[PDB]
RNA sequence: AGAGUGGCGCGGACGCUACGCCGCGACGAGUAGGAGGGCCGCUGCGGUGAGCCUUGAAGCCUAGGGCGCGGGCCCGGGUGGA
RNA sequence: ACGCGUCCCCCGCGAGCGCACGGGGUCGGCGGCGAUGUCGGCUACCCACCCGACCCGUCUUGAAACACGGACCAAGGAGUCUAACACGUGCGCGAGUCGGGGGCUACGAAAGCCGCCGUGGCGCAAUGAAGGUGAAGGCCGGCGCCGCCGGCCGAGGUGGGAUCCCGAGGCCUUCCAGUCCGCCGAGGGCGCACCACCGGCCCGUCUCGCCCGCCGCGCCGGGGAGGUGGAGCACGAGCGCACGU
RNA sequence: AAAUACCGGCACGAGACCGAUAGUCAACAAGUACCGUAAGGGAAAGUUGAAAAGAACUUUGAAGAGAGAGUUCAAGAGGGCGUGAAACCGUUAAGAGGUAAACGGGUGGGGUCCGCGCAGUCCGCCCGGAGGAUUCAACCCGGCGGCGGGUCCGGCCGUGCCGG
C-alpha cells in the first residue's frame, strides 16, 4: 500500500475548446502543429488564449489599445489581438493601423478604414511570423465585469467592500438596523 | 456539390448549372408541359426515386 | 475549402456506415471503401476511379480535367482498358508517374486492380 | 434548506392560481379577427379612409 | 430534456441522491422565511442585515417623473453630433462654435469627466456643473439655460 | 466577415516561407531494451566496461 | 472569397443562352451549422399543439383510509360499493 | 547537412477514420455524494439506407453455436400471417 | 606503450572478409492414425466427488438474528412543471441589444417586413430621509507678494513580472582575405495580464481661519486644509436566447 | 353598440395526447346492473373464419359425451372459435437418492446436437517436357488528358492603388 493522494492527478485545464464552430477548429488544429514544431513560447500563448473561451476573455477597448500603443519602444511593430476589440466612442484622433483580430465591431471598422488601416486575417500573420518575429502579444484587462463587485469578503460584516445581491437599492432597503449607529449597531 | 450527394440527390443529370430556368416556367399550366420541362432538363430520377 | 467540408461530410452522410464497430465510407470514388481525407475524390481536384465495366472485359477508368469545379456529369471523362493485367498496371503506373497525375495511392490501385480482375475472373 | 447569498422575493404562489389560469392562445386568432374586422369595415367606408 | 438530465443516471437509487438517514423530506427547516428572529437570526442577519426597522419621512403619493433627471458627461459629447461639424470646428479659423442641443439628446445636467478638445461649441442644456463650467470657460464656450 | 481568407491548410503548410526556418521532424520510434543482468551475460559487461 | 465566377444561363429547351449574369456574394459566404441546427429544433418546436389530461378525473370519486390494520396497505379505498 | 566572389533501366509495403495511430513511465480497494462515457436498450417527431420481405413482418420457447469485463445482439429448429 | 613538414617544461576518407554470451523464439529437425464410429466441443443438459458457503431489503455505532415485512407469477408502478435567483457553457451584435405586445403580406397558430411602431427594460456615475451635489492635473514667464492675463504637456507614481527589441560575439574543410541571408548567445531596456502600496478626485459630516461675487450688498452664495464613513472614479461591458447544477 | 369572458349545448376541423386493468368511471341494451330505510355510493366486459362454407353420412350410448367423414389455403381458425407467456399440474424419454434443498471455484463421466473434416490452404518469381492463341519489342494515322508555352496573345477577377 503506497500513500499517494490521486486528488490532483488529472489536470482540470481543457484539452479542447467546448465551442462547436468548423472555422476555429480547423485554426486550432494548425496552431497545435506550429506549437509542438516551434520550441517558441509564443504558439503556447496563443494556442492557450484559443482555449480560453469568450467568457474566460475580457472585451478589449480602444482607448486602452492606444494607450498601449502610445508606449515608447514599439515603434513600427505590429500587435496581435487574441481577443475582440470593441470600439469606444471616446476618441476623436487616430492615426494609421495594421489591426488583425478575431471579431472587429462596424463602427471601429469604419474609423480603420476611414483612417487608412489595413485589416488582415491570422493565416497571413502566420506566413509573415511563425515564431512570432515582429509581434506584440497583448491580452484585454480582466477586472471589466460586473461580478468582480461581488467577488471577495462577504457582506453583512465590518470592513467589507463588496455589492450584496440587493433586488432594488433605495431609501428603506437595508437601511435602518444595519446602516444606523442609533438604532442598534453599525459595522 | 457534396452535400448533395450525402442527402441523396440524382445529381449526375445536371451538366453545369446551379440551376436558373428562363423567365418563361411560371407561363406554364399543364402538368404535361412540367414533365416536359424536366424531360428537357434531364431532372427525372429525383422524382423517380 | 478542401478541408472545410470534409468535417461536415464526415458527421453525417448517406454512404457511411455505424454498425458491428465498423465505420466507413461506401463513396464510388472511395477505393477500398476506407473512409479518410486521403481516399476521396470528390473534393480534391485530381480524382482517380478504378472501377469495372458493365460487362466483365476490363477496368473502366473515370478521369477528372482542370475545369471541374461545379461540374457532376461534363467534368468526369470515361475510357475503357481491355487488356492482360501486367499492361494494365504498367499503363496504370505510367498515368501515376510520367503524366504526374495524382502520385499518391500507388499500391492501393494495383491491388484494387488485382481484385477487380480476380472478381471478374470466371468462376471454376 | 435556504442557500447562500443572493436576492429575495415574495413569490406570490400561496393562493390557489391552477383555477384563475388565463394564457394566451388566441393572439394569432385575435390578430387575424381584427384584420379581418379592419378589412370589413374599410369595405364598408368606401370613400372615407382608414383613419377617417 | 430528459435524457439530457440526472434523473436518467441516478436510476437504480434509494434516496436519488439525498443522503441515506435524512432523506429529502417536506419541510425540516420551515415555509420560507419561517423563524426568521430566532434560528435564522444567523441566516439572515450576517448576509442582509438592515432590513429591519422605519427610515426616513414615509412619501406616501410619489411619482418618478418629477425625480427622473438623466446626466451626461463631456466626453461623449461630440459621439452625438456627426462627424461634419467635426471637420468644420477644425475648419473654422475664425471660431464659430456649433450648436449642440442635450435637450434633442434628452439629457438635463451636463457634467464633466474626461478629456474634451480644445474647440469651442454652443452647449444648451437645463443644468451645468461649476467644474465643467470651468472647463468650458477654460476651453471656449458659451453656457446657454433653457426653462 | 470570413475567420481566414485563403482556407487550404496543406497549400499553407507547403509554402516555402514556413518551411525555410523549421527544425527537422524526428521520425524514429523508440522501444523499450530489455534490460539483461550484466552478472550473468558476459559480452554486455564487456561493453559497459 | 471575392473572387466569383461567370454564371452562363441556360434556356427552358436545354440548351444555352447567351445572357452571363455575374454570380452574387451568397455563394460564398461562411457556413455555420450549428445555428442552422439550432433554429430548425426550434421551428419545429413553434408549430406543435398542445395536450392535456383530464384533471378532474380522480378527485370526483370521494375515498378515505382506514388506517393501520384491516388487511389493507395504508391505501385511501372505496367506501361502499356493492359489486 | 549553407550559398558565391579571389590566389544498360523506368522501381520502391503498412501509413493520415489527424475527434486517428502508436512510443516511455507511475498506479489500480473505497459507502454516502459528485464528475465523465456508453456501437446498451423502449416508445414517439423531422430526414435518410434505388432498406426488407406472403418463396414469411412483429412477438413467444429452445440439451445449437459463438460475440462480449456490461447494460445487449446475431443466425440453426417449432408457432406465426403483415 | 609503438612515417613525420610544424610550439615545449625535459636529455581528420585504407580496401576487403569469416564467426559472434552484440537492441524480447526458432528448426535449412520428427513420428502416428483416420468413410461408417471415430476425432474437437471450453459455451450449454444431467450426475458424481473436494473446499468454501447464516436470507434477501430497512433501522442503528453495531442484524442472518428470539428486531421489522416477505406463498409464487404476468402487467402497472413512485424528484415532474412554472416563476424568481447564484454559478458554469454556446451564439449574435456591441454602448448597445431585445419585438416577448401592435400593424402590414391544407400543411402554414409556419414564415417575411416595420425603425417616425424602439413606445420601453437593463447598464456605461455615485452619494444622501430629503432640501442637493458630483467623480485628475502638472510645467514655464508677467506679477519676499495674494488674484488674473498667456503658452506647453496631459489621465498618476514605485517594485515583482509573460513575451518581444538591440547584440561582447560564436556557429570547421588542398589555401586565405572575404559578401547578404539563417541559428544561438554575455549584457541592457519597453515592460502584457495579474499582485502589493503611495496617491489624486466626488458625496454626507466634524474642526480651523481666510479669500471672492453681485439688477435684486444679507441670518446671502461659492471656495481652502486635516480626519471620519461610502455597494464610489482610477478610461465602458452589458443585453437577448438555449442547457446543466 | 365598439375591442372583454365561455369549462354546458347547437355544426365541424386539427393533434410530436392514450390505446381494452390505458384513455371520460363507462370503445358493448353504462350512472347501466347492484347496495344502502336516506341524503348517497358505484362496477366486470373487444379481437371465429375473406366468405357460415356452423359439420350432412355411419356407429357406441336413454340422452349427455366419443370414433370415422365433409368444407376451406390451412380446424395448425371447432359456436366464450386472433396468436399462444409464466407461476401450477400430468404424461413420454434421460440422470441421481442414508447428512431438506440449492449455489461459487477446479475438473471428471455420459449424451444432446454442432463442425457437412474422415486422405486435407497454398501463393508470387526462375527453368524443363510436349502445347494453343497471328500475339510482342519497334514505327505511321485518328482521338483524349496532364505537367509550366519560364519570358505567346487577350479578356475576367481583386472588402487592391491612382483618376475622370
Amino acid at each position: 500500500g503506497v500513500d499517494i493522494r490521486h486528488n490532483k492527478d488529472r489536470k482540470v485545464r481543457r484539452k479542447e475548446p467546448k465551442s462547436q464552430d468548423i472555422y476555429l477548429r480547423l485554426l486550432v488544429k494548425l496552431y497545435r502543429f506550429l506549437a509542438r514544431r516551434t520550441n517558441s513560447t509564443f504558439n503556447q500563448v496563443v494556442l492557450k488564449r484559443l482555449f480560453m473561451s469568450r467568457t474566460n476573455r475580457p472585451p478589449l477597448s480602444l482607448s486602452r489599445m492606444i494607450r498601449k500603443m502610445k508606449l515608447p519602444g514599439r515603434e513600427n511593430k505590429t500587435a496581435v489581438v487574441v481577443g475582440t476589440v470593441t470600439d469606444d466612442v471616446r476618441v476623436q484622433e487616430v492615426p494609421k493601423l495594421k489591426v488583425c483580430a478575431l471579431r472587429v465591431t462596424s463602427r471601429a471598422r469604419s474609423r480603420i478604414l476611414k483612417a487608412g488601416g489595413k485589416i488582415l486575417t491570422f493565416d497571413q500573420l502566420a506566413l509573415d511570423s511563425p515564431k512570432g518575429r515582429g509581434t506584440v502579444l497583448l491580452s484585454g484587462p480582466r477586472k471589466g465585469r460586473e461580478v468582480y463587485r461581488h467577488f471577495g469578503k462577504a457582506p453583512g460584516t465590518p470592513h467589507s467592500h463588496t455589492k450584496p445581491y440587493v433586488r432594488s437599492k433605495g431609501r428603506k432597503f437595508e437601511r435602518a438596523r444595519g446602516r444606523r449607529a442609533s438604532r442598534g449597531y453599525k459595522n | 456539390p457534396a452535400l448533395v450527394m450525402s442527402k441523396g440527390h440524382r445529381i449526375e443529370e445536371v451538366p453545369e448549372l446551379p440551376l436558373v430556368v428562363e423567365d418563361k416556367v411560371e407561363g406554364y399550366k399543364k402538368t404535361k408541359e412540367a414533365v416536359l420541362l424536366l424531360k428537357k432538363l434531364k431532372a427525372w430520377n429525383d422524382i423517380k426515386k | 475549402s478542401a478541408h472545410l467540408q470534409w468535417m461536415v461530410v464526415r458527421n453525417c452522410s448517406s454512404f457511411l456506415i455505424k454498425r458491428n464497430k465498423q465505420t466507413y465510407s461506401t463513396e464510388p470514388n472511395n477505393l477500398k471503401a476506407r473512409n479518410s481525407f486521403r481516399y476521396n475524390g470528390l473534393i480534391h481536384r485530381k480524382t482517380v476511379g478504378v472501377e469495372p465495366a458493365a460487362d466483365g472485359k476490363g477496368v473502366v477508368v473515370v478521369m477528372k480535367r482542370r475545369s471541374g469545379q461545379r461540374k457532376p456529369a461534363t467534368s468526369y471523362v470515361r475510357t475503357t482498358i481491355n487488356k492482360n493485367a501486367r499492361a494494365t498496371l504498367s499503363s496504370i503506373r505510367h498515368m501515376i508517374r510520367k503524366n504526374k497525375y495524382h502520385p499518391d495511392l500507388r499500391m492501393a490501385a494495383i491491388r484494387r486492380a488485382s481484385a477487380i480482375l480476380r472478381s471478374q475472373k470466371p468462376v471454376m | 434548506a435556504p442557500s447562500r447569498n443572493g436576492m429575495i422575493l415574495k413569490p406570490h404562489f400561496h393562493k390557489d392560481w391552477q383555477r384563475r389560469v388565463a394564457t394566451w392562445f388566441n393572439q394569432p386568432a385575435r390578430k387575424i379577427r381584427r384584420r379581418k374586422a379592419r378589412q370589413a369595415r374599410a369595405r364598408r367606408i368606401a370613400p372615407r379612409p382608414a383613419a377617417g | 430534456p430528459s435524457r439530457l438530465r440526472k434523473t436518467r443516471k441516478l436510476r437504480g437509487h434509494v434516496s436519488h441522491g439525498h443522503g441515506r438517514i435524512g432523506k429529502h423530506r417536506k419541510h425540516p427547516g420551515g415555509r420560507g422565511n419561517a423563524g426568521g428572529m430566532h434560528h435564522h437570526r444567523i441566516n439572515f442577519d450576517k448576509y442582509h442585515p438592515g432590513y429591519f426597522g422605519k427610515v426616513g419621512m414615509r412619501h406616501y403619493h410619489l411619482k418618478r417623473n418629477q425625480s427622473f433627471c438623466p446626466t451626461v458627461n463631456l466626453d461623449k459629447l461630440w459621439t452625438l453630433v456627426s462627424e461634419q461639424t467635426r471637420v468644420n470646428a477644425a475648419k473654422n479659423k475664425t471660431g464659430a462654435a456649433p450648436i449642440i442641443d442635450v435637450v434633442r439628446s434628452g439629457y438635463y445636467k451636463v457634467l464633466g469627466k474626461g478629456k474634451l478638445p480644445k474647440q469651442p461649441v454652443i452647449v444648451k442644456a437645463k443644468f451645468f456643473s461649476r467644474r465643467a463650467e470651468e472647463k468650458i470657460k477654460g476651453v471656449g464656450g458659451a453656457c446657454v439655460l433653457v426653462a | 466577415m470570413h475567420k481566414m481568407l485563403n482556407t487550404d491548410l496543406s497549400r499553407i503548410l507547403k509554402s516555402p516561407e514556413i518551411q525555410r526556418a523549421l527544425r527537422a521532424p524526428r521520425k524514429k520510434i523508440h522501444r523499450r531494451v530489455l534490460k539483461k543482468n550484466p552478472l550473468k551475460n558476459l559480452r554486455i559487461m564487456l561493453k559497459l566496461n | 472569397a471575392c473572387a466569383r465566377p461567370l454564371i452562363s444561363v441556360y434556356s427552358e429547351k436545354g440548351e444555352s443562352s447567351g445572357k452571363n449574369v455575374t454570380l452574387p456574394a451568397v455563394f460564398k459566404a461562411p457556413i455555420r451549422p450549428d445555428i442552422v441546427n439550432f433554429v430548425h429544433t426550434n421551428l419545429r418546436k413553434n408549430n406543435r399543439q398542445p395536450y392535456a389530461v383530464s384533471e378532474l378525473a380522480g378527485h370526483q370519486t370521494s375515498a378515505e383510509s382506514w388506517g393501520t390494520g384491516r388487511a389493507v396497505a395504508r391505501i385511501p379505498r372505496v367506501r361502499g360499493g356493492g359489486t
